[PDB]
């Protein structure tokens, strides 16, 4: 029984599997140096970290 | 030399000795020269609250011997 | 029914009302489930300890054991929700329509 | 060594418990009089406080049975000072 | 129980903790042991329909022991009356009730 | 007996912590069922008098119940004083 | 009374030390001084961003094992019972099942952190 | 007065509940549940159960430590909400304290209050038992009976914890 | 006289912590072929006094991005809880005599973790956050092992009372019957105190300063004071647990001298270890205690439940 | 319903045993050997009657026999007993272990003189 | 007298600050190698109370040991700014003093004193470990002669 509310409803996938969402992995960027004991003084190591 | 490290250990040792000594001596002073009564279970607490009443001065560490029965 | 039972029973009601009114985070609602278990533990422990119901003294412990299972189970589902949408928002959990 | 000393510790415990078992008849007899004395003192004082209340019956029981019911803390220390009520209620739990 | 496997098999799975007047470690009694025992023995084998009316006296005493509603009301009246008399200087507390 | 010895040596060379764990746990399960002293642990616990020994009303027909604590009747703890 | 007074003294001393720290010294506050520290260069993003937990499975398992200490800690009192045969059986059964849980997760690569 | 310590702890117990029930950032909600766990331990500990009070505090201290790690991984945003940053959070926080105030105000004034049940305001100390136990802790003897009396409880809880580990691995496998 | 007893506990503790910093710098110095503090005072005896004054007259800063109430609550909680773990310790008489003292210390040690988590989170800094989440991993690593190691020992003592451990070791130290448990316990106190080789919450060479990277002046000193008061306490706990001292009720001072020496030596071993070993990776610390200590602790827990039963050596309940 | 019946203060009047807990514990073993019959009589009354009001008379004979017990110690073993319970009184736990030498002196006096 | 008291308080805080100097763990170039040898056993800067700490928020002294380039200059100012006061800067070596061997380079800052204030200049290329230690003990004497409280007392 179509209504205004259910006009944009569409039948679910034939196998219950929805498409995976667009990659939104947010890696953490960290300045490892230069003022860092293990950076040997003048190294600015920009690291993408996951955990 | 290494024995120049000892003065810093002696001061540290004296500081660790005081807490134990102070508690031991303060308990004696607060319980008439005896160990503070240990009451881990109600029976021991029941006897300590009976000591207060028997003492007649509201102190559980004041003992009453055979001189108080006649 | 002393004045302590009022606050304990009010704590359960607050955590129940807190669980039934979601804001956004699934984690915020999981805390309300663990809050409700805490109220039930305290209320049961008080009644058992006051009535000297000796054997019932283990019931509050058995109540915490199964509160952890639910809490761990709720966290495991929260991991999979986060892995699918990048957040623990409950508004994303709407693919299934009543 | 550990199991030989623990075995000796169990015998020292039985001796300690038998010392209590020797005193319990004396302690129980004293406690019974102490509880009955306190209840009577509350009854002799409920009479004066509640002399004017219309329907009050001094010493009325809340139970249908005539069996002896162990008084709870409120009944026994109903009218006594807060100092002794504090020690009779939380004295043990707070003694550390 | 919906299925009474315990009763037939003769195995006691959870009956040992159902009541507070049952056997306890070191024979430690519950505060309302006598009241529960009386209500249980009065209402044994007669069904809850009859016990709800024929064992009403024992069950009301049992509830009084459990929650102490009537005792606390009685204490409240005595305490409230004493304050009224004292507030209007009409009653002197005795020594053993003060120290 | 040759192939089994190979398994034990292999684990003893690669997981010595686990070999000690299972060996320790195996002794915990086996020795109590064999020790002759396990029965005394039960008796010592039963011999510890937490509660008061409520006396029995004497109807005149209880020959095995003592009238005084120091009477020969009743359980004896002579075994415990030597254990 | 003693325990509560001991706690009040410890956290009162802790508080008074903090108060002195903020009111005794000479302060010169300006924007660059209180900016977040990232080794000299401005942080690239917010510290409040998600931080992936690679040991999430082991952290959930900690919740279940942390409840075994609640069940195991009564053992010293449990050993005082007259039912030693039953008590020792259920003590070992409970510990063994705790060990089988560890074995299952270990063998199924559950204790290995995610890549 | 110290005679109302249990009641005073139960007021903080509710205030902590309003802390996380208003649902701010789970970081601050976790703090609220720790305060309630701490005072809840105090309340139980004053009725004669020291093991139960210390145990629930111990379990919830580890419980919220895992929750803290999960909050920085999966329940965090750029501006974590405090009890003042949001009208919905602030509205529910002020409402909870006001109801606590009125219930506390009426119980301490009338010595009674009727909400579903009838509560008595004389003080929690009036219901304590006047007899002493023996040479043991009744709470400790009851908890130690789990292994001699609670054979069936040990099996079901033991099996539940075992299956709990199997289940969480299955749920989080992802394939 | 009870307030005087409290002050006669915390004040000497704060003095011992102050001079443990001197003792560590000189012991590390001589194990590194140098001297350490010897200029400020005779043999460096005034170095702790100079450091305390310097830190408390220095400017403390609240970072612009910090959560102030939690940022300032954390140092207060750390020092308040490090002083609270001394009140049940029998030396030989506890200030607060608890029937469940072992449980109380466990509960307080789990609550003191949040002085790290809230410190690191409230700072709103990436290195403070990485440091805070290393404390979550560390606690997940040792908590289960630590509690069951205590339980195994308490099955030979028979109670959770700390003063009972004195009676248990009246004939012999518990190091002999429980040397395997003493080894794991010692390592677990290193992990629990965030000490090298398990100093990961700070991890100087990796996280600059870890959870307290943003702390300055007095607030930093409170974290440092809490850190050093814990290692002394965790070694007093070890001496009571495994190196029991004889208690003569007429000479309670002899216990204190002998008990103090063992605590100093165990504390010196912490400094000895910090000079000798590298640092674990914090995922390697988790595998150390879950794959090696936990399998052994579970086995030893079963062994110590059965050994008293099969030898008729169950300790008394009271 | 009904009035709770209580004894008068004259029915509860009796000569108390005013000795501290250390005195009682020092003499407990001998006390339980000599005063068994009045003790066990009173203790049977409490468990059978279940009412402290029904065992007041038995509860007085417990007091009467305990006094006579200490009077006999006060006549023959006054000095050894005082040393014994002074040493038990010193310990916080009132341990028997630490007073064996003083216990022996108290045990031998009663054995010979009583 | 009030002047006497503030003089003694000044001697106390001045003593505490010069006896507990905590340099930031901050080195740029070859001059940091000579700074390592001042921490090595022969000179043992730790015995004077001088302890390195990595966090700028726990440091009292910045030793600019090496060359300062235009790329690094913003980083240096940031870490200097994040030092709680009182804070002192020691410039070590020709590069950090006035550019040294690289004075005329497109990418070198001609002296760290263009970026931060400097309290002591230690000459050399590199200064020997014993020459840096002279500058540290010269900084301590400079702190010993501060008159913070006396100047406050007569404002
Ligand atoms: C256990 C005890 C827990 C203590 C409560 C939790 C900590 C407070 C908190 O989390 O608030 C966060 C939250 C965030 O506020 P914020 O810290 O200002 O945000 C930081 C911004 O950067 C804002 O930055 P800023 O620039 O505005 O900061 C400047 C400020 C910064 O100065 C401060 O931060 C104040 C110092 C706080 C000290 C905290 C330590 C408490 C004492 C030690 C106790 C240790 C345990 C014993 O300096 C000032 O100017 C001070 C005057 C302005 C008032 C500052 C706000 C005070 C809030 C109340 C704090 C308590 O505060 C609130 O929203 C207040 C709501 C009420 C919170 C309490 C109720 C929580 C429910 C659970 C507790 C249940 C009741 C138990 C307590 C009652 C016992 C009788
Ligand atoms: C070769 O290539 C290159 C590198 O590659 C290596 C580089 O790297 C770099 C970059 C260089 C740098 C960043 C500088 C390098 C310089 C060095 C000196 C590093 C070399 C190696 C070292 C080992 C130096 C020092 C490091 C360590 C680990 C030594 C260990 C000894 C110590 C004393 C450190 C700290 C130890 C302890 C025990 C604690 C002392 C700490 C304190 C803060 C003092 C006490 C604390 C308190 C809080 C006060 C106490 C009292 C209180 C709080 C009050 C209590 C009392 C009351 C009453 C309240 C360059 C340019 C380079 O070219
Ligand atoms: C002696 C009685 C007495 O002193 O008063 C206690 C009094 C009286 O002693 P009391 O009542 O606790 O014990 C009874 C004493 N006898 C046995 C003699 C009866 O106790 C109190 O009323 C509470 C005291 C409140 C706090 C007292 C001040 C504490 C702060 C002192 C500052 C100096 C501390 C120095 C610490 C040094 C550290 C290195
Ligand atoms: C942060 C500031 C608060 C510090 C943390 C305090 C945690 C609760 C302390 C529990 C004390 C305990 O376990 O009892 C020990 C022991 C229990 O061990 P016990 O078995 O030896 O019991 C002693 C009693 N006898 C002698 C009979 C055995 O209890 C006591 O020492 C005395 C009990 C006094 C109870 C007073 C509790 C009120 C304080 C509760 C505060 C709750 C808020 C905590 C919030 C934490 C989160 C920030
Ligand atoms: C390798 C790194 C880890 C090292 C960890 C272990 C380091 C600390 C080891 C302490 C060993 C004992 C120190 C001996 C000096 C203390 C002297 C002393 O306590 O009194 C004499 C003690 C005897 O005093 P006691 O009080 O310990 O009595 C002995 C034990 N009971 C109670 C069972 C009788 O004897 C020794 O310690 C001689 C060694
Ligand atoms: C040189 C190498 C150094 C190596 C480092 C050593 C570490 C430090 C050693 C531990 C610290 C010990 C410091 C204190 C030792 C002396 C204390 C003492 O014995 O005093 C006598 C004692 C009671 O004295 P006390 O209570 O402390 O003071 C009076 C308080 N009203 O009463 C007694 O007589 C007790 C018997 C004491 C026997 C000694
Ligand atoms: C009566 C009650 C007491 C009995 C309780 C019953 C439960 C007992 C088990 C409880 C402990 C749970 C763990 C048991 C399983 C052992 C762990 C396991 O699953 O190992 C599987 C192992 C996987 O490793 P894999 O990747 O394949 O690489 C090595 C290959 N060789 O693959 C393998 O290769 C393993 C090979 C077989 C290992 C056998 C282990 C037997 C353990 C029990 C021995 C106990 C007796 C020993 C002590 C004797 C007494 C001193
Ligand atoms: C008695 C129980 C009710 C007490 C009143 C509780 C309401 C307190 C005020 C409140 O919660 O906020 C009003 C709410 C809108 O709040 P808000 O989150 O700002 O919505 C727009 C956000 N973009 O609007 C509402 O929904 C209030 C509904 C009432
Ligand atoms: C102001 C709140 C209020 O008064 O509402 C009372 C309402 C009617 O219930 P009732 O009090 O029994 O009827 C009148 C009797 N005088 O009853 C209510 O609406 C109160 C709402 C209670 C919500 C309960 C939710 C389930 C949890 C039940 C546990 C028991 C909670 C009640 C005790 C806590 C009281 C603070
Ligand atoms: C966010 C806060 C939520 C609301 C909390 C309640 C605040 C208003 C209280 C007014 C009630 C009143 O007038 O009573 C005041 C009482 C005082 O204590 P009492 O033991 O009853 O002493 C009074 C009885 N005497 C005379 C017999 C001793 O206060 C409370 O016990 C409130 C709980 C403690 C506060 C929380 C910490
Ligand atoms: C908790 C509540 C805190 C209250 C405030 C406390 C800090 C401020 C107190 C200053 C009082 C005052 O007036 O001292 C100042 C007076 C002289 O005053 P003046 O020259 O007229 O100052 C007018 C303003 N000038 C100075 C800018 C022109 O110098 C003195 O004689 C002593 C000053 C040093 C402090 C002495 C205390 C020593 C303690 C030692 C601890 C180890
Ligand atoms: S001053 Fe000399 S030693 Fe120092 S960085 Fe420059 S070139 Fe290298």
């Amino acid at each position: 029984y179509p209504t205004k509310e259910t006009a944009h409803w569409k039948p679910p996938p034939w196998n219950d599997v929805d498409p995976p969402k667009d990659t939104l992995v947010s890696n953490l960027t960290l300045n490892f140096g230069p003022q860092h004991p293990a950076a040997h003084g003048v190294l600015r190591l920009v690291m993408e970290l996951s955990g | 030399m290494w024995f120049e490290v000892l003065p810093g250990i002696a001061v540290m040792g004296v500081c660790l000795f005081i807490p134990g000594m102070a508690t031991a001596r303060i308990h004696r002073f607060s319980n008439g020269g005896k160990e503070k009564r240990v009451a881990h279970y109600p029976y021991q607490w029941y006897l300590m609250e009976r000591d207060r009443r028997v003492s007649g001065v509201n102190r559980s560490y004041v003992s009453k011997g055979l001189e108080n029965i006649d | 029914m002393s004045m302590v039972y009022m606050n304990i029973m009010m704590a359960f009601t607050v955590s129940l009302v807190g669980l039934l009114m979601y804001r956004s985070h699934l984690m915020s609602s999981l805390l309300c489930l663990e809050g409700m278990m805490l109220s039930l533990f305290v209320m049961a422990a008080l009644t058992i300890l006051n009535s000297h119901f000796t054997l019932a003294s283990m019931m509050p412990i058995i109540l915490l054991v199964f509160a952890a299972c639910e809490a761990a189970l709720g966290l495991s589902l929260l991991v999979m929700v986060s892995n699918t949408y990048g957040t623990d928002y409950v508004q994303n959990l709407n693919l299934l329509q009543c | 060594s550990m199991m030989k000393w623990n075995r000796e510790r169990r015998r020292l415990q039985i001796e300690d418990f038998e010392a209590r078992i020797a005193l319990m008849p004396l302690l129980q007899a004293e406690k019974d009089r102490r509880v009955l004395q306190m209840l009577r003192e509350n009854l002799e004082e409920e009479a004066t406080v509640m002399k004017d209340v219309p329907g009050w019956k001094v010493g009325e029981s809340v139970f249908h049975t005539t069996r002896w019911v162990t008084p709870m803390m409120g009944e026994l220390y109903g009218l006594r000072a807060s100092e002794e009520v504090l020690s009779a209620t939380y004295g043990f739990i707070w003694y550390t | 129980p919906f299925f009474d496997v315990q009763k037939r098999l003769g195995v006691d799975l959870d009956r040992w903790m159902t009541i507070q007047s049952a056997e306890q470690p070191h024979k430690i009694p519950s505060r309302c042991h006598a009241f529960e025992k009386e209500w249980i023995e009065c209402a044994h084998g007669i069904g809850s329909i009859r016990a709800e009316k024929e064992c009403k006296i024992e069950f009301e005493d049992f509830r009084e022991c459990l929650l102490r509603q009537k005792t606390m009301k009685r204490l409240h009246a005595i305490r409230r009356q004493r304050e009224k008399l004292i507030k209007e200087g009409k009653y002197t507390p005795p020594p053993h009730h003060s120290g | 007996a040759e192939r089994v010895a190979a398994f034990l040596k292999n684990v003893w060379a690669k997981e010595p912590v686990l070999v000690a764990s299972f060996a320790i746990a195996g002794l915990a399960v086996i020795l109590p069922t064999l020790s002759p002293y396990t029965k005394y642990s039960l008796m010592i616990n039963r011999a510890t008098p937490y509660n008061y020994p409520v006396p029995l009303r004497d109807d005149g027909n209880m020959p095995d119940v003592p009238s005084h604590p120091q009477d020969p009747q009743g359980p004896s703890l002579e075994w415990l004083k030597r254990l | 009374m003693n325990l509560m007074l001991a706690l009040l003294t410890n956290f009162t001393l802790a508080t008074l030390l903090v108060i002195i720290a903020f009111w005794l010294p000479q302060l010169n506050v300006y924007s660059e001084k209180t900016s977040p520290y990232e080794c000299g260069f401005d942080p690239m993003g917010s510290a409040r961003l998600p931080f992936s937990m690679k040991f999430f499975l082991v952290a959930i398992t900690f919740l279940l094992f942390d409840l075994e200490i609640a069940l195991l800690l009564p053992l010293p009192w449990a050993s005082q019972t007259a039912n030693l045969n039953t008590m020792l059986t259920m003590a070992l059964f409970l510990i063994i099942l705790l060990a089988v849980s560890l074995a299952y997760e270990w063998t199924q690569k559950g204790l290995e952190w995610t890549e | 007065m110290m005679l109302y310590i249990v009641f005073i702890l139960s007021v903080i117990f509710v205030m902590g509940f309003v802390g996380f029930s208003s649902k701010p950032s789970p970081i601050y909600g976790g703090l609220g549940l720790i305060v309630s766990g701490g005072v809840g331990c105090g309340i139980v500990l004053n009725f004669g159960g020291s093991f139960l009070g210390l145990m629930v505090f111990l379990i919830y201290l580890g419980g919220m430590m895992v929750v803290f790690g999960y909050t920085t991984a999966m329940a965090t945003e750029q501006y974590p909400e405090i009890w003042l940053s949001n009208k919905a959070v602030l509205g529910a926080f002020v409402t909870g304290l006001l109801m606590e105030f009125f219930m506390v105000y009426y119980v301490l004034k009338d010595k009674e209050v009727e909400v579903v049940f009838e509560f008595n305001g004389l003080g929690d100390w009036v219901i304590y038992d006047t007899g002493d136990s023996g040479f043991f802790s009744e709470e400790a003897m009851g908890i130690a009976a789990l292994y001699s009396y609670g054979t069936w409880l040990v099996i079901v809880t033991g099996w539940s914890l075992l299956i709990g580990v199997v289940v969480i691995m299955e749920i989080t496998r992802g394939n | 006289m009870f307030m005087i007893n409290i002050l006669m506990l915390i004040i000497p503790i704060l003095l011992a912590v102050a001079f443990l910093t001197l003792v560590e710098r000189k012991v590390l110095g001589y194990m590194q072929l140098r001297k350490g503090p010897n200029v400020v005072g005779p043999y460096g005896l005034l170095q702790p006094i100079a450091d305390a004054i310097k830190l408390f007259i220095k400017e403390p800063l609240r970072p612009a991005t910090s959560s102030a109430s939690m940022f300032i609550l954390a140092p207060i909680m750390a020092l308040g809880l490090a002083l609270t773990m001394w009140i049940p310790l029998p030396m030989p008489y506890p200030l607060i005599n608890m029937n469940l003292g072992v449980l109380f210390m466990l509960a307080m040690s789990s609550l003191a973790v949040y002085s790290i988590l809230w410190s690191g989170w409230a700072s709103n800094s990436k290195y403070a956050l990485i440091g805070a989440l290393r404390a979550v991993a560390q606690t997940i690593s040792y908590e289960v092992t630590l509690a069951i190691i205590l339980l195994s020992v308490l099955l030979m003592s028979g109670s959770f009372t700390l003063s009972t451990l004195i009676t248990t070791q009246e004939q012999m130290w518990l190091i002999l019957p429980a040397w395997p448990l003493a080894m794991m316990w010692f390592i677990s106190t290193l992990a629990e105190t965030n000490r090298a080789p398990f100093d990961l919450t700070e991890g100087e060479s990796e996280l600059v300063s870890g959870f307290n990277v943003e702390y300055a002046a007095g607030p930093f000193a409170l974290f440092f004071m809490a850190e050093y008061a814990n290692i002394i306490m965790m070694n007093i706990f070890t001496a009571i647990l495994f190196l029991g001292t004889s208690h003569n009720p007429h000479m309670p001072e002899l216990y204190t001298i002998n008990f103090t020496i063992k605590s100093l030596l165990l504390t010196m071993s912490f400094l000895w270890i910090r000079a000798s070993y590298p640092r674990f990776r914090y995922d390697q610390l988790m595998h150390l205690l879950w794959k090696n200590f936990l399998p052994l602790t579970l086995a030893l827990c079963m062994w110590h439940v059965s050994l008293p039963i099969l030898t008729s050596g169950i300790p008394p309940q009271t | 319903p009904g009035i709770v019946e209580l004894p008068s203060l004259e029915d509860l009047k009796v000569q108390e045993v005013k000795v501290s807990s250390s005195v009682l514990k020092a003499a407990a073993h001998h006390y339980g050997a000599q005063c068994d019959k009045p003790n066990k009589e009173f203790m049977l009354c409490r468990w059978e009657e279940k009412d402290p009001r029904r065992c007041l008379e038995e509860g007085k004979l417990v007091n009467q026999c305990a006094l006579e017990f200490f009077r006999q110690i006060k006549r023959h073993c006054a000095e050894p007993f005082t040393e014994y319970w002074t040493c038990i009184d010193y310990s916080g736990l009132q341990l028997f272990r630490r007073c064996r030498k003083q216990q022996a002196q108290f045990d031998e006096c009663v054995l010979d003189k009583l | 007298r009030g002047e006497y008291v503030v003089a003694k308080l000044d001697d106390l805080i001045n003593w505490a600050r010069r006896s507990s100097l905590w340099p930031m763990t901050f080195g740029l170039a070859c001059c940091a190698v000579e700074m390592m040898h001042m921490a090595a056993p022969r000179y043992d800067m730790d015995r004077f109370g001088v302890v390195f700490r990595a966090s700028p928020r726990q440091s009292d002294v910045m030793i600019v040991a090496g060359t300062l380039t235009n790329k690094m200059a913003p980083a240096l100012r940031k870490v200097y700014d994040q030092m709680p006061e009182p804070r002192y800067v020691v410039s070590m070596g020709s590069c950090a003093n006035g550019g040294g061997y690289y004075h005329y380079s497109y990418s070198v800052v001609r002296g760290c004193d263009r970026i931060v204030p400097v309290d002591i200049y230690v000459p050399g290329c590199p200064p020997t470990a014993e020459a840096l230690l002279y500058g540290i003990l010269q900084l301590q004497k400079k702190i010993k002669r501060e008159k913070r409280l006396r100047i406050w007392y007569r404002r």
